[PDB]
């Protein structure tokens, strides 16, 4: 089921001791879906940036979310609407905050 | 007759550089030139042969 | 015979042949619609960014894949053998006809009752009477009473050659040592062109067929003035 | 505030939209194929020889010159 | 910084299509070839025999 | 970054929108003020400047998804330059008709055709659908 | 793929020639044969 | 043996100019053949 | 070291490099002798010669491109350069013997050659069916020239399919089972059982014709109690597996690429696609009698041949649409190779289905011997075996030369020809539906326009032709490096780099259970 | 393996299976019994047999199978 | 094993796959399997 897969996802990332490696096959693994993450994933991605020291995966997570979108312009803009307590509180600027959507 | 692989193996181990077809010694040059020099001459003479079918 | 700019076959001049427009009628909307399929479905794969690139099941799919082509494939036989036998189904003719293949020229022999035979060349482009085709038309065609099932008989005295009618569906291998049956029926009367079908050497573009359809009485009247 | 949008499978339902669309279409082209080509050749070879005279065909083709034999 | 597509595109795409045209049309129209188009709708018959 | 030859072995870096978090950092050697703006992205993000940001970014990945993604003009060459060879065939094809084929036969002259075209109309030639099925036989014209 | 800037460009001057260089070797000799028919 | 680009073919790229000369030598005359074949069949 | 190198080979890649260089240069004489066909029929009357000489170029014009060109490339080239790496394996099971493969195909193609510069060549069709190519109807050398020139070339894949079966059955990583080798290798281990199978049975019966020929045999002859049409079972019973030797490893091809610029880890349904290629290659061997419809069979024999034939569509589809499901969710790349594998998927379809068209032996009597069977064929070889070669050639250039094409070059290359095979064959449809006969000089008046089109389209397949020579040497002029190949986790042939050490796997890959 | 034995079941034995049941359900209609001719060496009687009226074969068809005497 | 700092590892990630999994391991720091994770150490 949807939430039992989201579930999962979110366990992953919320590992503590996750490290770079994992971090990055979970999200080049997650993209291979047909799905645009929950926000919930998301958010145990960018926490584990943090943990990571790791700002940049941060901004290319938030890209990968608009990427796996495709021409459903709607998504995006509601994932960042979701994000934003998490994005305020652990400093990420967005692709668009940093002019890397031109 | 009596075993002489293992003089046959010395022989074929040598660490002299030869290919396989040469390492027998100054016989299979000889039997290679000749060889060669009958299938390339005979390469030539088909040629010419054609040259000869090739008109009336 | 075939006209300028023509897509499509001959139009029928016996029943077998009709049949055969009707069957390649249905073969080739089947055609056209899973090339359409196809490229519509390369299309469609193509169009968009969404992905999904993780590994996907195959079985149920195939079941379509197999399944559905199988069934298409049914409803092509099914026509297509019933035109098979309704060809080779028993008619009785009321004549016979032989002609035998020769570099380059065709020979017709019609021995049912007297020693009828004839050779039939091509008319030479420089030869042509004013209105006559190119590369058809023969100085002895091949008469036949319209309206009736003949028997044509097919050999060759050299190489192969083919004996081809379009417009009847016709085209029987000329094979010298065999003696290769066919039947014609002509609902009509007229001129009906064919050409050598097999590559029998320098002149296989210039030894063509025709077939002139006329009343019995007039075919009776022509074989005995051909004696 | 935005809604949530629908973000599973967006690539599956515009497959299954798509392959519903071209099999209607495939039904669509079949009819109109079977009315522009196949039954207006039934038709046009029924036609003809609904009262075919094939001895006045053959009277107008002699009397134009084509025939060797009459 | 523009590449050869943004500098020259424009102009190898119209001057490539200007050229094709113009060249089919004269070959197609004006040196002799014979297309052989359907007499239907285009040939007055003429007496033969 | 320079890639080299000699390092076809190694973990490479890649742009690709399917491969998010490539293998490596598109920078690995950092000078100076590199190495100080690592130290500085341990701490709070908040007090990082869009300039150190983006420079995160940066030695972290060389395109970003809106430039790896971008369109190009490339159609207008590709197009453009296959109907100036398609074009240029038809000089071979105007060489060929000038030097090489000789005349075609008699029977294209136009009055052979309207002969040829009453024989095919006398002999109904297609009489069903294809040829004599468009001549109006009643009025001596084509339908 | 990813590939290094070539180790000895070729400009659009030098392909022109290339590729005039290869059309020649196809058409004349071709040429040639297909002009001289009638005498052959 | 050389390995590498450029050495694993019978053939040098040390030269465009030479290699032009060789591949229009090379594919030129697989081309030109068959008309210098019928010119031969024409001849008889 | 150039003679002991070049002449003197026991390196897989150097072989697959030789074959690569004699298909392109059997190509180009390919090309020629198909521009003289359409310069023949451009225009009604006679521009060369009456049939003979035409059908000398219609003949070579067949025995070259699938002879020379399709099978060297394919087989000998791909095959010999992918297989080896695709398995991690050292080099070819007989390396020596590979070496021989290859140096029979020149004195093979010299043989061709020499069939039509003697006497008046040999006119004959490229099936060779007695009694035209008999010592009566073809006196003198060319006919016996030809029967030698495809011995040599049977020999040749003969020895090459037992290389490469053994290599492909033997040389694995001992963990790899044959259900873990890439759909490519399975391609060439389908193939090389077919030429296995098939070549033995043609080489039955072209000797046959030779000692009709030259010692008094009658195989053939009916005077001695022969029969023409026993060559006919010989030659199609090893004929129809050959075609699907022709597109076999353009299937393999076909699957890698679309796999590669699908930016996926493997195609859709490997089983279905391994069954598939495993189905076509057995009904392969039942169907051969649907080149004979015509020559007087029984109607039961016509009735099974019809229906055993059409049974190829159904692996045949499976194919496809694992394709177009490969395609499916692709992270697409529209790459040139891409371009030529999409344009294989589509016109192969096209011709596949006027296949099953000819399938038909009651239609087949109508379009037997007419330009409907050159259509169908055509679009399956010129449009569905030359498409994966072309694009197997863009996609792995860079494997085997270390260089890049210009991409855009490559796209001009692809949309010319797409053009100019579309022009030259799809008309061709229209002159057999209407009656064209096959191996014809000149044509009635009525069917000028659809010849005329069509050699105008084979004179714009020549212009992509003589721009692919272009292209190679815009690559080896320019020299631009490969530097990263994506999907080397599922593409092994690109893992030792661009170009791979002569020597490759001398350790062998790490593979456990 | 046991792959590859499943392998040849599903992908060719049991197509096989298939392909002839489909060929023999398009020629399982009824044919035309063929006139009677009380032929001595057919419908052979040296012992009656051990069932029924010791006149019918075991597995006998009135539609197809004749007595001595003919068709039922 | 290896004789040299680096070889090719394949990875069957899990039985019956049709898909190895390629990559070079160097001699190091166990690596992982890009598809499944499974540890890899190079024992020259
Ligand atoms: C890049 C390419 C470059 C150029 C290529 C060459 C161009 C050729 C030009 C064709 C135009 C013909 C023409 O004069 O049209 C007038 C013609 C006049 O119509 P008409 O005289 O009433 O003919 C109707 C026939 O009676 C209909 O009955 P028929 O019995 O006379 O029809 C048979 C005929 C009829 O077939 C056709 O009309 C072919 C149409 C091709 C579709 C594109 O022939 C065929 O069966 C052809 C076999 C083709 C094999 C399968 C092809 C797969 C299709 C691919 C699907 C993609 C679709 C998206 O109009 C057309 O039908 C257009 C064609
Ligand atoms: C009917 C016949 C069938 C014809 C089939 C033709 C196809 C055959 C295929 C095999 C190709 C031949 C290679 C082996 C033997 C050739 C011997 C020779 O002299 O070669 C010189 C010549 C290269 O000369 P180079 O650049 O001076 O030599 C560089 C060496 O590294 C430096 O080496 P070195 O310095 O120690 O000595 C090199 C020297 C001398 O080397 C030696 O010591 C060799 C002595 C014995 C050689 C015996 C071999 C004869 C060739 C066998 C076929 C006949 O070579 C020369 O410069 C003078 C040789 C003159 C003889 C030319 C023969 C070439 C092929 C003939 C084509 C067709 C002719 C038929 C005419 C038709 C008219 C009706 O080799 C070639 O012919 C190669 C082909 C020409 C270039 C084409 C490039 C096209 C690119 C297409 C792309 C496809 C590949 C994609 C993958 C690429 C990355 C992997
Ligand atoms: C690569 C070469 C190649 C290939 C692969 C084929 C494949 C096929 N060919 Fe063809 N063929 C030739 C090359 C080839 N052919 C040549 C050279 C000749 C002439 C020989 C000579 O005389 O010189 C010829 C001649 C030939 C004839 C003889 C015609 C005659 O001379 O009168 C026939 C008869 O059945 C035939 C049929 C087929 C069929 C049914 C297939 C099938 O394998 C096609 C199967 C593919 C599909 C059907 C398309 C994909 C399928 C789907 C999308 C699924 C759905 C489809 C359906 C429900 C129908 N071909
Ligand atoms: C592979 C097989 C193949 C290929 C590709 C072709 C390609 C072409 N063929 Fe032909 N052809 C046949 C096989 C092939 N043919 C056969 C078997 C016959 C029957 C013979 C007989 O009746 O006995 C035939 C017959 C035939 C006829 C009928 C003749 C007649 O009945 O009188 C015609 C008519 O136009 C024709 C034309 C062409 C044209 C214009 C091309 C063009 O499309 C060709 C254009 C050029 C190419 C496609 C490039 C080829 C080169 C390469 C791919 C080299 C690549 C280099 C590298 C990868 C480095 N061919
Ligand atoms: C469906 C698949 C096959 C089924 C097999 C058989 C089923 C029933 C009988 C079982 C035993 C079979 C063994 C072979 C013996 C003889 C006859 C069997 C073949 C059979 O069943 O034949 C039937 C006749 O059976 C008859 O007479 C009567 C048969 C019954 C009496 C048989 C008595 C003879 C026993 C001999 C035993 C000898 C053992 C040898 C031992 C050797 C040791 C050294 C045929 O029917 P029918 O109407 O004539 O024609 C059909 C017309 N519609
Ligand atoms: C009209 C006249 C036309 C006739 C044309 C004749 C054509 C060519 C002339 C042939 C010259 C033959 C010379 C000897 C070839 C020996 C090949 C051989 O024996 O090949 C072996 C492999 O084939 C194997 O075993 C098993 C296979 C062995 C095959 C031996 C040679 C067969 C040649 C004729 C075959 C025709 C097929 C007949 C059926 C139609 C060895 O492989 P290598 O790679 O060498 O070594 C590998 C090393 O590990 C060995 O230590
Ligand atoms: C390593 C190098 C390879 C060796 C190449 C050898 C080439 C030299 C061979 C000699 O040439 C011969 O010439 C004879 C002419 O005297 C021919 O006789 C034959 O042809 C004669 C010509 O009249 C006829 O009398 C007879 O058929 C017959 O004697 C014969 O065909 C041919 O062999
Ligand atoms: C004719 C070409 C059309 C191509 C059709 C291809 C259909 C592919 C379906 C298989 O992919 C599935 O997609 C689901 C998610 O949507 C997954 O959950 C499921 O596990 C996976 O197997
Ligand atoms: C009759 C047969 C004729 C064949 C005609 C061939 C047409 C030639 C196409 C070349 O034009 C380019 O194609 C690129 C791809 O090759 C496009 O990539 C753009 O669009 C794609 C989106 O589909 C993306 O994958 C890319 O990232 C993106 O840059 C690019 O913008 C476009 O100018
Ligand atoms: C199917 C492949 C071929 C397609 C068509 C090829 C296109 C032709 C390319 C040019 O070929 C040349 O044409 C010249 C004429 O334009 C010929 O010169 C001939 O004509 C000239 C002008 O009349 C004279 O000056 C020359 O002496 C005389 O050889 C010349 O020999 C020939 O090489
Ligand atoms: C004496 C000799 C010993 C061989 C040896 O051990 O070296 C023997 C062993 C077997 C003998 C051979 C076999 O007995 C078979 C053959 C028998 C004939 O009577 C003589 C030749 C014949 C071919 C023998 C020749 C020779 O005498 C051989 C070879
Ligand atoms: C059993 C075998 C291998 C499965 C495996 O071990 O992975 C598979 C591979 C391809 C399969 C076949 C193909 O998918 C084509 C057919 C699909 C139909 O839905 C069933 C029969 C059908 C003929 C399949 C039978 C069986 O499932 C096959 C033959
Ligand atoms: C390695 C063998 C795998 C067997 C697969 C069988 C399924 C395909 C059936 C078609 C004919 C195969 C002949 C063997
Ligand atoms: Cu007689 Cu062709
Ligand atoms: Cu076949
Ligand atoms: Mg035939
Ligand atoms: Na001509
Ligand atoms: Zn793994």
């Amino acid at each position: 089921t949807d939430e039992e897969f989201d579930a999962r996802w979110v366990t992953y990332f919320n590992k503590p001791d996750i490290d770079a490696w994992e971090l990055r096959k979970g999200m080049n693994t997650l993209v291979g879906y047909d799905l645009v993450p929950e926000p919930k994933i998301i958010d145990a991605a960018l926490r584990a940036c943090r943990r990571l020291n790791d700002f940049a995966s941060a901004v290319r997570i938030l890209e990968v979310v608009k990427d796996k979108a495709g021409p459903h312009k709607e998504i995006y803009p509601y994932v960042i609407q979701e994000l934003r307590p998490t994005l305020n509180e652990l400093g990420i600027s967005t692709p668009e905050e940093l002019g890397l959507d031109k | 007759f009596e075993n002489r692989v293992a003089e046959k193996q010395k022989l074929f181990q040598e660490d002299n550089g030869l290919p396989v077809h040469l390492k027998g010694g100054a016989t299979d040059n000889i039997l290679y030139r000749v060889t060669m020099t009958l299938c390339l001459g005979g390469t030539l003479y088909s040629l010419y042969c054609l040259g000869w079918a090739s008109f009336p | 015979m075939a006209y300028p700019m023509q897509l499509g076959f001959q139009d029928a001049t016996s029943p077998i042949m009709e049949e055969l427009l009707h069957f390649h009628d249905h073969t080739l909307m089947i055609v056209f619609l899973i090339s359409s399929l196809v490229l519509y479905i390369i299309s469609l794969m193509l169009t968009t960014k969404l992905t999904h690139t993780s590994t996907m099941d195959a079985q149920e799919v195939e079941t379509i894949w197999t399944i559905l082509p199988a069934i298409i494939l049914i409803l092509i036989a099914l026509p297509s053998l019933r035109i098979l036998y309704m060809m080779d189904e028993i008619n009785n003719p009321s004549l016979t006809v032989k002609t035998m293949g020769h570099q380059w020229y065709w020979s017709y022999e019609y021995t049912d009752y007297e020693d009828l035979s004839f050779d039939s060349y091509m008319i030479p482009t420089s030869e042509l009477k004013p209105g006559e085709l190119r590369l058809l038309e023969v100085d002895n065609r091949v008469v036949l009473p319209m309206e009736m099932t003949i028997r044509m008989l097919v050999s060759s005295e050299d190489v192969l050659h083919s004996w081809a009618v379009p417009s009847l569906g016709l085209k029987t291998d000329a094979i010298p040592g065999r003696l290769n049956q066919t039947t014609l029926m002509s609902s009509r009367p007229g001129l009906y062109y064919g050409q050598c079908s097999e590559i029998c050497g320098s002149n296989h573009s210039f030894m063509p067929i025709v077939l002139e359809l006329v009343p019995l009485k007039y075919f009776e009247k022509w074989s005995a003035s051909m004696l | 505030a935005l809604a949530k949008p629908q973000m599973r499978g967006l690539l599956a339902r515009r497959l299954r939209f798509h392959i519903v669309g071209a099999f209607m279409v495939s039904l669509g082209f079949a009819t109109f194929y079977k009315f522009a080509v196949a039954e207006k050749r039934k038709k046009a070879y029924a036609d003809f020889y609904r009262n075919y005279d094939s001895m006045k065909d053959f009277e107008e083709m002699r009397k134009a010159g084509i025939f060797q034999s009459a | 910084a523009p590449d050869f597509h943004d500098k020259y595109g424009n102009a190898v795409l119209a001057s490539g299509a200007t050229f094709c045209v113009a060249v089919w049309v004269y070959m197609a129209t004006q040196i002799g070839i014979e297309w052989n188009p359907s007499p239907v709708g285009r040939v007055t018959p003429k007496e033969w025999r | 970054s320079v890639v080299k030859s000699e390092d076809y072995a190694l973990p490479s870096y890649v742009d690709r929108r399917d491969y998010p978090l490539p293998d490596v950092a598109h920078v690995k050697n950092l000078s100076a003020s590199q190495k100080a703006l690592k130290e500085k992205e341990k701490a709070s993000w908040s007090s990082l400047s869009i300039d150190e940001k983006v420079e995160l970014y940066r030695l972290k990945f060389k395109e970003s998804f809106a430039e790896m993604n971008r369109s190009t003009n490339e159609w207008k060459t590709v197009v453009g330059a296959a109907m100036f060879f398609i074009g240029f065939t038809a000089l071979l094809l105007i060489w060929e008709k000038h030097y090489v084929y000789g005349p075609i036969p008699h029977t294209f002259e136009e009055e052979w055709v309207a002969k040829q075209t009453k024989r095919m109309l006398d002999m109904k030639v297609a009489p069903i659908q294809g040829f004599s099925a468009k001549w109006d036989y009643d009025k001596n014209e084509w339908k | 793929i990813t590939a290094k800037p070539a180790k000895t460009p070729t400009s659009p001057k030098e392909q022109a020639i290339g590729l005039s260089v290869t059309f020649l070797s196809f058409l004349l000799p071709a040429g040639w044969v297909l002009y001289h028919l009638d005498n052959y | 043996y050389e390995e590498g680009p450029g050495k694993n073919i019978p053939f040098s790229v040390e030269n465009k100019w030479r290699l032009l000369a060789m591949m229009t030598l090379f594919f030129g005359s697989g081309f030109a053949a068959p008309f210098f074949i019928v010119r031969h069949q024409l001849l008889k | 070291m150039f003679i002991n190198r070049w002449l003197f080979s026991t390196n897989h890649k150097d072989i697959g490099t030789l074959y690569l260089l004699f298909g392109a240069w059997a190509g180009m004489v390919g090309t020629a002798l198909s521009l003289l066909i359409r310069a023949e029929l451009g225009q009604p009357g006679t521009l060369l010669g009456d049939d003979q000489i035409y059908n000398v170029v219609v003949t070579a014009h067949a025995f070259v491109m699938i002879f020379f060109m399709v099978m060297p490339i394919m087989i000998g080239g791909f095959g010999n350069w992918l297989v080896p790496l695709m398995i991690g394996a050292p080099d070819m099971a007989f390396p020596r013997m590979n070496n021989m493969s290859f140096w029979l195909l020149p004195p093979s193609f010299l043989l061709l050659l020499a069939s039509s510069m003697v006497e008046a060549g040999a006119g004959t069709g490229w099936t060779v069916y007695p009694p035209l190519a008999g010592n009566l109807a073809h006196a003198g050398a060319s006919v016996d020239l030809t029967i030698f020139s495809l011995h040599l070339a049977g020999v040749s894949s003969i020895l090459g399919a037992i290389n490469f079966i053994t290599t492909i059955i033997n040389m694995k990583p001992p963990a790899m089972s044959q259900y873990q080798t890439p759909l490519f290798v399975w391609s060439v281990m389908i193939t090389a059982v077919l030429l296995l199978l098939s070549l033995p049975v043609l080489a039955a019966g072209i000797t046959m014709l030779l000692t009709d020929r030259n010692l008094n045999t009658t195989f053939f002859d009916p005077a001695g109690g022969g029969d023409p049409i026993l060559y006919q079972h010989l030659f199609w019973f090893f004929g129809h597996p050959e075609v699907y030797i022709l597109i076999l490893p353009g299937f393999g091809m076909i699957s890698h690429i679309v796999t590669y610029y699908s930016g996926k880890k493997e195609p859709f349904g490997y089983m279905g696609m391994v069954w598939a290629m495993m189905s076509i290659g057995f009904l392969g061997f039942i169907v051969w009698a649907h080149h004979m419809f015509t020559v007087g069979m029984d109607v039961d024999t016509r009735a099974y041949f019809t229906s055993a034939t059409m049974i190829i569509a159904i692996p045949t589809g499976v194919k496809v649409f694992s394709w177009l499901a490969t395609l499916h969710g692709g992270n697409i790349k529209w790459s040139p190779a891409m371009m030529w594998a999409l344009g294989f998927i589509f016109l192969f379809t096209v011709g596949g289905l006027t296949g099953i068209v000819l399938a038909n032996s009651s239609l087949d009597i109508v379009l037997h011997d007419t330009y409907y069977v050159v259509a169908h064929f055509h679009y399956v070889l010129s449009m569905g075996a030359v498409f994966a070669i072309m694009g197997g050639f863009v996609h792995w250039f860079p494997l085997f030369s270390g260089y890049t094409l210009n991409d855009t070059w490559a796209k001009i290359h692809f949309a010319i020809m797409f053009v100019g095979v579309n022009m030259t064959f799809f008309p061709q449809h229209f002159l057999g539906l209407s009656g064209m006969p096959r191996r014809y000089s000149d044509y009635p008046d009525a069917y000028t326009m659809w010849n005329t089109i069509s050699s105008m389209g084979s004179f714009i397949s020549l212009t992509a032709v003589m721009l692919m020579v272009f292209i190679i040497w815009e690559a080896f002029a320019s020299k631009r490096e490969v530097l990263t190949v994506d999907l080397t986790t599922t593409n092994l042939e690109w893992l030792n780099g661009c170009p791979p050490p002569y020597h490759t796997f001398e350790e062998p890959t790490y593979v456990n259970l | 393996g046991a792959r590859t034995w499943r392998f040849l079941t599903f992908g060719l034995a049991l197509p096989s299976v298939a392909l002839c049941t489909l060929n023999s359900w398009l020629h399982s209609g009824h044919r035309e019994r063929p006139a009677f001719i009380p032929y001595h060496h057919l419908r052979i009687r040296t012992k009656p047999f051990s069932w029924g009226d010791g006149n019918h074969t075991f597995f006998h068809n009135p539609r197809v199978n004749p007595l001595p005497t003919g068709y039922e | 094993p290896s004789i040299t700092n680096k070889r090719i590892v394949g990875c069957i990630c899990e039985e019956d796959n049709s898909t190895v999994i390629w990559f070079w391991l160097h001699k190091g720091e166990a690596q992982r399997c890009p598809s499944c994770g499974t540890h890899y150490k190079l024992v020259p």
